[PDB]
């Protein structure tokens, strides 16, 4: 009437009273990063590999007004400016992300990092009649 | 007397999963009484959570690094697109490159690259796609989602692949199109000719076979290609990094299934049977037992990130003299006859593809190391041999048989000629 | 960071072990040996702990510093007291020389490099088919055609400057997308 693992842990059962059965798995454990700034009020909140509305359901007990759905997880207190790029940053997130801080809306701006460009040219790249187009010093 | 061009491929591991270890939740996750105790230590899990992120640190400035590397002095031009590239001197780069300006948008590698990541699974979005269908009944039991619910969970890198992508793609592009920002300003059928006549080949043969010589780069791509659908030494690197990690993970989550001398490994029976009193001594022997298992992983940890750092810092180096640049020295791009090297995006490293020159057939000719002119004075090949066909003193390259003239730009002057020199006084500067 | 180490390392010393203090003065002057004996064992069995994270933590930075060492004599042997032919080694490509200055815990590096500040547009030929299935090819340069007459110019400063022997090569045959150009007799 019990199923075992390997290990010895209960991952399923027979009820005696209605003969049916069960599986039993383990409830959800994590953590949680803070991104704070050097003079800020409240830091910036990331739940990785969660959805808000799950968040919100059932760990997030607290009011956020601001949350929205990103490519690591669940973001509170922030917004959503993945359009706009910086070269550098204090707090990165991974991915190529980052998150950037307005000196005062949530003050927190959720950006991407674009640490390296390349430099452009208005010159051809075909040949121009049998030459190519060369900037010389 | 013959020749053509072979391709290898080679992986460096640069990168590593970024391993973060909740050492509180490791230890004493959903037990207050073993906190308790564990606060009675703290420095650590301190020390512990510290040696972590200083490992996480170094990996995150070795990416930055090589990413720098990668994109150093490049320029290219803004009316580039795809559409308008991939094909250069009849030599198709279509497998090679991706998409960077008035083009493609979210994530898309090259085939190349694509081919290299469908052959392995836990790659920078396996990790983030099995960390997040934990919630929602996708897998019932899943090691990784374990592992998570135990304090142990790896972090994405602070640059995703497709950077690393766009940059190997930037740094492709830079050699095939003006202004040859790769290539010193040098066209690449210029170049590859300049290179191939490096190794001692004369520039006759090489300016009649042009085609020959895209049409053995195609095939030379064309078979690398077709090679990487099985599993070559290359692709048997990074499955090998992955199972490694795979272990030691495994074996750091199995340390919480050891006694250490008390009367059970689980925490639920030793405090739903004894009292506290009665149960501190297991719970210390138990905190020890897992401390001393944690202390270790992270010394194994710095030693395997210091081989890293190690093999980022040759990967660096090979990619700064042999890809963005034409490097004088012998033996250490390729083996011997290397003409050119190109980088590609690989799973925690990078691929090079090497080219080099290898002859078919060959030929017993006789070659003399010098001659003795009229007027007492010597004569010494440069790069080359000293033949004599027809009763007639001729000159030949070192790397292929091809009788010409002697001249000026093939010998030096010596005011006095060695006794071991063969007398020719019949021939004269021509 | 050697700071944070060392603070760690004595703030170490605090620590109770899971004894009743972490201050041996107390435990002697209210315990006997026979009970004491057990405490002191488990902070002596910590503070070895402690010392043998220390010196693998040691050994490891000190790997690190050498590795990093060796990299920089490499570096003033190949970049200072001599020139290298390689490029992207001691600088950016446009590297010119290089000086070294005595610095705290390491040394310090003076690169020069060759920088440009103003650029124009020309065009330019990779080669040129001379009279007689003759073929040549500029040297660190490139074909330029002013007053309907080509020309030699550097690939780093526009300068032109007559067709010479030292400036290009010689071959007896010329490539099919070489410009034709039969009134070059520059020989
Ligand atoms: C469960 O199965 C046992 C064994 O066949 C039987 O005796 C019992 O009545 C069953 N219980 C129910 C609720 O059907
Ligand atoms: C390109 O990168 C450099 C160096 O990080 C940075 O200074 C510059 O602002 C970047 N360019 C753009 C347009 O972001
Ligand atoms: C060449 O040198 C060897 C030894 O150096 C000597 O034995 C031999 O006689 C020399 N040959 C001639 C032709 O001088």
């Amino acid at each position: 009437n019990l199923l075992y693992d390997s290990n010895g842990n209960i991952i399923g059962f027979k009820d005696f009273l209605t003969n049916k059965t069960y599986t039993i798995l383990p409830c959800y454990s994590g953590r949680v990063s803070a991104a704070f700034y050097q003079n800020s009020s409240s830091p910036a909140l990331l739940y990785r590999n969660l959805k808000c509305s799950y968040v919100l359901n059932n760990i997030s007990f607290i009011s956020q007004p601001f949350y929205f759905d990103s490519y690591l997880g669940c973001v509170l207190n922030a917004v959503n400016l993945t359009s706009y790029s910086v070269s550098s940053c204090d707090l990165r997130m991974g991915s190529g992300f980052c998150i950037d801080y307005a000196l005062p809306s949530s003050p927190y701006r959720f950006v991407t990092f674009e640490p390296f460009n390349v430099s452009f040219v208005n010159d051809s790249v075909e040949t121009v009649g049998g030459l190519f187009e060369i900037q010389i010093p | 007397t013959n020749f053509t061009i072979a391709g290898h491929e080679e992986f460096i591991q640069t990168s590593s999963p970024k391993v973060t270890i909740d050492c509180s939740a490791f230890v004493c996750s959903n037990y207050a009484a073993c906190h308790d105790l564990l606060s009675e230590y703290g420095t650590f899990c301190d020390n512990i959570n510290s040696i972590l992120n200083e490992v996480n640190d170094l990996l995150d400035i070795t990416q930055l690094q090589v990413a720098n590397a990668l994109m150093q002095g490049v320029t290219l031009s803004s009316n580039l697109n795809t559409n308008l590239h991939s094909d250069v001197d009849n030599i198709d780069f279509k497998s090679l490159l991706g998409c960077l300006g008035s083009q493609c948008g979210s994530s898309s590698r090259s085939p190349l690259e694509d081919l290299l990541f469908n052959k392995v699974k836990l790659s920078d979005v396996g990790f983030v796609e099995a960390y997040n269908n934990c919630t929602g009944g996708s897998e019932i039991r899943d090691l990784l989602c374990v592992q998570s619910f135990n304090g142990i969970k790896v972090l994405p890198p602070i640059l995703s692949e497709t950077q690393i992508s766009g940059y190997t793609t930037a740094a492709t592009v830079a050699a095939m199109f003006p202004p040859w920002s790769a290539a010193a300003g040098v066209p690449f059928p210029l170049n590859v000719q300049y290179r191939i006549n490096g190794l001692g080949v004369t520039m006759d043969v090489l300016n009649k076979n042009q085609k020959l010589i895209a049409n053995a780069f195609n095939k030379a791509l064309l078979s690398i290609q077709n090679g990487f659908t099985a599993t070559p030494s290359a692709l048997a690197k990074i499955q090998s990094v992955v199972n490694a990690n795979a272990q030691a993970l495994n074996s750091l989550l199995q340390q919480l299934f050891n006694k250490f001398g008390a009367i059970s490994s689980s925490l639920q029976e030793i405090l739903s049977r004894l009292d506290p009193p009665e149960a501190q001594v297991q719970i210390d022997r138990l905190i020890n037992g897992r401390l001393t298992a944690l202390n270790a992983y992270v010394s194994q940890q710095l030693s395997d990130i210091t081989l890293i750092k190690a093999g980022a810092s040759r990967a660096i180096e090979k990619v700064n003299e042999c890809v963005k640049s034409q490097s004088p020295r012998i033996n250490f791009c390729g083996n011997g006859n290397h003409i050119l090297s190109l980088v590609q995006n690989a799973p925690y490293g990078l691929l090079f593809i090497h080219f080099s020159y290898k002859p078919t057939s060959f030929k017993t000719v006789l070659v003399s190391p010098g001659l003795c002119l009229s007027g007492d004075r010597g004569i010494a090949p440069k790069q080359g041999y000293f033949i004599k066909q027809n009763d007639s003193w001729m000159f030949t390259g070192s790397s292929y048989y091809y009788p010409e003239p002697i001249s000026d730009k093939n010998v030096v002057f010596m005011n006095s000629c060695s006794v071991n020199f063969t007398k020719a006084p019949f021939i004269y500067l021509n």
